[PDB]
């Protein structure tokens, strides 16, 4: 199943490499590494669509929590890009709200005042 | 060899043995029409190598030609350097001036491969032990003054990667340079000359070599400043009590206080370059705005004319002029 | 009557002639002729010495002088000299190759004995030998923009150094492939037009793949030759994203990620390789890239070195992360 997912991701089929994780998803029952894997390849293919909604649905469900951070931190900064912050502000955060701060925070204070728009 | 043989010893030696003897120039406005285009001549040949330096960083043969001139450089017996020998000086002095090491700038590894100073560990140590001899030039007060602006370049230097072998011969090169009154010969001298009032780049490099004397060597610099400091209060209090003031004294800070004081006096160009002197930090600007409270700690009366003489150059702009007004105000609010 | 006895002899030891009557030219304020003569000589082994005499004379001709036809003359002389050289180290190449090729020596000798033309050199001595370096400077000199040509001609070079290298030790055959390439990109550094970046980082690293080679020899002869880091990182990320399924059929995509990683890392252990007044913003791309890698090694499935390989590139975020 996952070798035919990475065909599916050269192959640039974004919703048939999603049902085919949840299937494989299913067949790794008791695999936690696994599980982890393919769920956060969902929520990467849902971001890159612009599903935000379901990729932060995947990005509950991960049991990784390492995982799910990063893969926080990538939807966070993918929706700034994307100017939704509307749908930024309506996701509760894991008791991460002081986490997103320090991010946001830490680019600031490393990027040039004249180009970027993370300080506003 | 041939650009500085050629203009210099066919423009002198005709003109004075030849065009004066003869007179072959008719009336009193022919011989100052070929006196001004032979000076117009020469002044443009020196010019040329000038903008060229200001341009292009000189090579090795070039440079060790350069220098092989300034061995051989008199000045005037009027106390003024010809406006044409003086611009061939600072011009070598901008070919030799690391001032572009010290310009943050990262073509820096470029520059450090085009300017042929670097690259030539002989080429550093070939005019230090040449400046540092004791057979002075046709103006003793050249082998000193050159010895110290190479110094200041010795100093500099140092930050740049390791170079810090030749960091220690720059504490005994400032006090020979200084030994000489050097801060005399650059305000009789070279701004006595009244054409060095025209050349941007004259005053430029003077204030760049001014600049980086505090900050490139802040130690050599506090060490010659609270070392005359002190000579000066121990002399001048035991002479007040019975005797008279040694004959070998060397107020080079006097002196140095002047040359502030002459070099910023002037303002045909408007640039205010006493903004420099007034702090509103880079390490460079910590270094100065330190300089003008560093050496306000003075108080012998041997050093009060001068330094009122570089204050009357440091104010200069009026944005100069409100900030020294300023200054003198608060010190009183007591300092003399 | 000096000059005019030296302007017949030489027209009936021509050489020698010749080059008396340019030097006596030259003395008596007439280096313009000098030059015509020279160069009617040139004109007219020992062809060799010929050559080289003419080459020599010529220079002597246009110290300054930049008259337009003259110094054509002489950069055609300069690129003459260009042939010869050329000529004679790819001569000694496939001469020893053909057991001393008997034919190599006949070219020779056909190259000096007269000056070719493009068109003749490229084809005659395309097929026999196969000159890509040689071809390259040609069409570079010219001014002949063919960007297939040009990569075709890069690929011919290394593929005939590793045929001339496969006796030696891989060590050897590597330093040699190396400085090759690294003396020969010098030659061509200004100009991208005859460089082609991104296609030969893409053939040499195919080539490390298939024989098994170090990940960071790519990423060090790229900073060698003075080629920016943020550019190398730029070229690095864009190859990645691409999905090339080629490193994925040689099993090696862990092996271009930890290239990319090899150049991090050299990156922040030394950071004066990036200019000063760039270093801030380069750190924050840095930081960037990281976080999507790590991304994509945690929607793969996890294995011992995929994990060590996770735990590096988290401790290098935190590392730039001090840093900026």
């Amino acid at each position: 199943y996952n070798r035919v997912l990475r065909l599916l991701e050269d192959v640039g089929l974004p919703e048939l490499v999603i049902q085919l994780a949840t299937i494989a998803i299913g067949e790794a029952s008791d695999d936690w590494r696994s599980q982890a894997a393919l769920r956060t390849r969902i929520f990467k293919h849902h971001l890159d669509m612009g599903h935000n909604n379901q990729a932060y649905d995947a990005l509950t469900q991960i049991p990784d929590p390492s995982r799910q951070l990063d893969c926080l931190r990538q939807l966070v900064v993918v929706l700034c890009e994307r100017s939704q912050l509307q749908d930024l502000v309506e996701f509760p955060y894991v008791n991460l709200h002081n986490e997103v701060v320090g991010i946001i925070e830490s680019r600031a204070r490393a990027v040039d005042l004249m180009t970027h728009n993370y300080y506003e | 060899n041939k650009i500085l043989t050629l203009i210099s010893q066919i423009d002198v030696n005709n003109e004075f043995d030849k065009l004066k003897k003869e007179r072959g120039l008719g009336n009193k406005k022919h011989r100052k029409e070929v006196s001004d285009l032979i000076k117009e001549c020469q002044q443009s040949l020196a010019h040329s190598l000038y903008s060229w330096s200001c341009q292009t960083p000189l090579n090795r043969e070039d440079t060790l030609l350069l220098i092989g001139y300034l061995e051989k450089v008199t000045v005037e017996g009027d106390g003024s350097l010809d406006k044409v020998n003086l611009t061939l000086l600072m011009s070598l002095l901008y070919c030799l001036d690391v001032g572009f090491l010290e310009q943050g700038t990262d073509d820096r590894e470029e520059l450090m491969k085009q300017a042929s100073m670097f690259m030539d560990r002989q080429y550093i140590a070939a005019i230090h032990n040449r400046l540092q001899n004791t057979q002075p030039w046709k103006s003793p007060g050249m082998q000193a003054t050159v010895r110290l602006a190479w110094a200041l370049a010795l100093r500099g230097i140092s930050q740049f990667s390791e170079v810090l072998e030749f960091s220690e011969a720059d504490e005994p090169m400032a006090e020979i340079a200084i030994g000489g009154n050097v801060f005399l010969f650059l305000t009789e001298a070279v701004v006595g000359s009244e054409s060095f009032c025209t050349d941007e780049f004259f005053i430029r490099r003077i204030h760049k070599l001014v600049t980086d004397f505090p900050t490139l060597m802040p130690m050599k610099v506090k060490q010659l400043r609270n070392r005359a400091e002190e000579d000066a209060r121990l002399i001048q209090m035991s002479m007040q009590m019975g005797n008279e003031p040694p004959a070998s004294l060397r107020r080079d800070l006097e002196h140095l206080l002047l040359l502030i004081g002459e070099l910023y006096r002037k303002d045909p160009f408007h640039l205010e370059l006493a903004l420099e002197y007034w702090c509103p930090p880079p390490q460079r600007q910590v270094l100065l705005s330190k300089f003008v409270r560093q050496m306000s700690d003075l108080l012998p009366a041997t050093l009060y004319l001068p330094y009122l003489k570089m204050l009357r150059g440091l104010a200069s702009g009026p944005q100069c002029a409100h900030y020294c007004f300023s200054l003198l105000k608060a010190n009183g609010g007591g300092s003399p | 009557f000096l000059e005019p006895h030296l302007v017949r002899m030489a027209k009936l030891n021509k050489v020698r002639y010749m080059d008396l009557l340019w030097r006596y030219y030259e003395k008596n304020r007439n280096f313009s002729n000098a030059a015509r003569v020279v160069a009617k000589l040139a004109d007219m082994k020992q062809r060799l010495e010929y050559i080289s005499r003419a080459i020599l004379s010529a220079k002597s001709s246009t110290t300054m002088s930049t008259l337009a036809a003259d110094g054509e003359f002489l950069h055609e002389l300069e690129e003459k000299l260009e042939v010869a050289r050329i000529q004679l180290q790819i001569q000694e190449t496939l001469t020893r190759q053909y057991s001393h090729h008997s034919t190599v020596g006949d070219a020779v000798s056909q190259l000096d004995s007269q000056l070719m033309d493009i068109t003749k050199m490229f084809g005659q001595y395309a097929d026999p030998f196969r000159l890509s370096e040689c071809k390259l400077a040609i069409i570079h000199c010219a001014g002949h923009s063919d960007p297939i040509l040009v990569q075709t001609l890069w690929q011919d070079i290394i593929d005939k150094e590793l045929s001339d290298s496969m006796g030696n030790s891989s060590v050897d055959r590597m330093q040699s492939l190396h400085l090759k390439i690294t003396s020969l990109g010098k030659i061509y550094a200004s100009t991208p037009r005859y460089f082609p970046l991104e296609f030969l980082v893409k053939y040499l690293e195919q080539q490390v793949c298939n024989f098994s080679w170090d990940a960071g020899f790519v990423t060090y002869t790229m900073q060698e030759i003075n080629v920016p880091v943020p550019k190398l990182l730029e070229v690095y990320d864009h190859l990645f994203k691409a999905r090339d399924p080629w490193w994925s059929r040689m099993k090696k995509p862990l092996h271009l990620l930890e290239s990319i990683y090899i150049l991090l890392s050299g990156y922040v252990q030394e950071p004066s390789k990036v200019p000063s007044y760039e270093r801030r913003r380069f750190t924050t791309l840095c930081l960037d890239a990281i976080s999507c890698y790590l991304v994509e090694l945690q929607s793969m499935d996890p294995a011992p070195a995929l994990l060590n390989t996770v735990s590096n590139f988290k401790s290098l975020q935190a590392k730039l992360e001090r840093l900026s």
